[PDB]
Parts: structure tokens; sequence; C-alpha cells
């Protein structure tokens, strides 16, 4: 759907079909497996080769490739990272513990840390953040 | 989706909620069988682990009723050996239909589920026309 996910998938197959034979076989996609630590049986690795092939070929290939990248990928932007940053830890409460915080500036070690910041971005005055003046922080 | 089966006389308790319903339930465990199958298409320890609990489940309640197959054995193995009214009482005695019953537990269970006591059960079988030619030389 993107441009720079054609860049990746391409540089992905090209890491699984290693001999260069334009089609995942078995003995490939098994020595990607191994160099991950994996040995599984000889017959799992056909049902799951069967539910990726629709072709009837025994090897998948790069549109089957992406398929499966994309129902993956798209099925389950920035709203994940900043959310999950400390509110998403809350879950739509708008109430962050000050200790979280002071959790967070106790084990990296900080030399000097004064947490003014939280004092100074209160925005509703009460001494926590919602979440949309937490963007507003952020 | 794999917490969805975590999961052994529970079986029996199932069990106790009770003919071929019990074949249905042997085939919603071999469903649970095919959808772990597939999940294995989809990703192994932790799947191994729960393969090796199938094989223990599916073995174990095949083992819970081979008891009652057992069971069935003996109890009809009691009953393989004024007067007239009886010979009048074990004549009405139906009594194929209690063997049958007994026979269509035990065979799909060998079979379809899938001891030396098979030529028994066929002995069984054979039981009931030598009971009749027993009660035949009971006549006199």
């Amino acid at each position: 759907l993107t441009d720079e996910e054609m860049d990746m998938c391409r540089k992905a197959f090209a890491m699984f079909d290693k001999d260069g034979s334009g089609t995942i076989d078995t003995k490939e996609l098994r020595t990607a497996l191994s160099a991950l630590g994996q040995n599984p049986t000889e017959e799992d690795m056909f049902v799951m080769i069967s539910q990726v092939d629709q072709d009837g070929s025994r090897c998948i290939e790069f549109k089957e490739f992406v398929r499966v990248i994309q129902i993956n990928k798209q099925m389950s932007a920035d709203t994940l990272d900043a959310f999950v940053a400390l509110g998403g830890n809350l879950d739509k409460t708008g109430r962050i513990l000050v200790d979280k915080l002071r959790s967070i500036c106790e084990e990296f070690e900080l030399t000097v840390n004064v947490d003014r910041l939280v004092k100074d971005a209160d925005r509703d005055l009460n001494g926590f953040l919602s979440y949309d003046e937490f963007r507003a922080l952020l | 989706t794999f917490d969805k089966y975590d999961f052994l006389q529970a079986a029996y308790d199932h069990f106790m909620r009770s003919l071929e319903a019990f074949e249905a339930e042997l085939k919603k465990y071999m469903a649970i069988e095919t959808e772990v199958t597939m999940i294995n298409g989809v990703n192994h320890p932790l799947k191994n682990s729960l393969k090796a609990e199938a094989v223990s489940w599916k073995t174990q309640f095949a083992q819970n009723l081979h008891k009652q197959c057992s069971d069935d054995l003996k109890l009809d193995n009691y009953i393989r050996d004024l007067e007239d009214v009886r010979n009048v009482m074990a004549v009405l005695k139906v009594r194929e239909k209690e063997s049958e019953i007994d026979n269509l537990i035990g065979p799909i269970e060998e079979m379809y589920g899938l001891t030396t006591m098979v030529s028994d059960l066929r002995y069984g079988w054979k039981k009931l026309k030598k009971v009749a030619t027993e009660v035949s030389d009971n006549l006199t």
C-alpha cells in the first residue's frame, strides 16, 4: 500500500529465497528458521506453506509474501507510541501517577533533574495531565 | 488465542451430564485437535506441550469409556449362565438389543475411535444361540 514497505518487502524476499529460485522453497525457509534457532518437523512446515501457498505451487512468491505482510500488518502511526508513552498505561483515565515518573527518573540514574516540567505542564491546574494536554506536553 | 485452550476428571463430570452423543463428544475433541493442527500451520514448545496434553486427554477419555466397556463385558459375562414361570420370564428377554447396545459401544470405540476380548464379544453374540440350544434342551 505504501512505497517503502515495497522496499523492505523486496529486501526480505531477497533474504528468504537466497539461492535465486524466484520461489520460496521449503529448504531455504528452514535455513531461515535454523538461522533463527528453530528446527521444527517436516509436517508442520507443510501445513504452514499450504496455508500461505494459494497458487498450488508448494512455493510462495512475492505476491503471497506481501499478502501475508499486508494482512498481519494492517489488520493489526503516531497514536500508539505517544499514547502508550505513559497515559496508555492508564487506558483513558487521564490521571497519571507522579510515582511512575519518579520511578522512571530513578532507574535511569540521571545526574540533575527537577520535576518542574509536570508542575509547568499542568493545564487542568490540579496536579495531573489528561491525554490532550499530554500531547500538548510532547 | 493459545489461552483459550487452558485445560483431568472434569471429563467424568462431562459424562455425568449425560449413545452417538458420546461420538459427538469425541468428535468435538477431534475438532479441538484439528484447529490445533491449523494453529500449527499458523505457529512449538508451548504448542507441543498442549499437543501432548491432547494426547493425554483423548486417550484418558477413551480409557474412561473403556473401563465402562470392561464393566459391560463382565456384567454380560455374569448372565451368561414353578420353574416354567422362570423359563418364560427369561424367554421374554430385547436381550439381543442389549447385546447390540454393548456391541455398538465397543466396536465403534475400537474402530472409529482409534484387547483379545474381540473374539469374546463374538462369543457373546453366539452365546444367545448357545443359550437357545440349552433352553431347547431345557424344554423337557
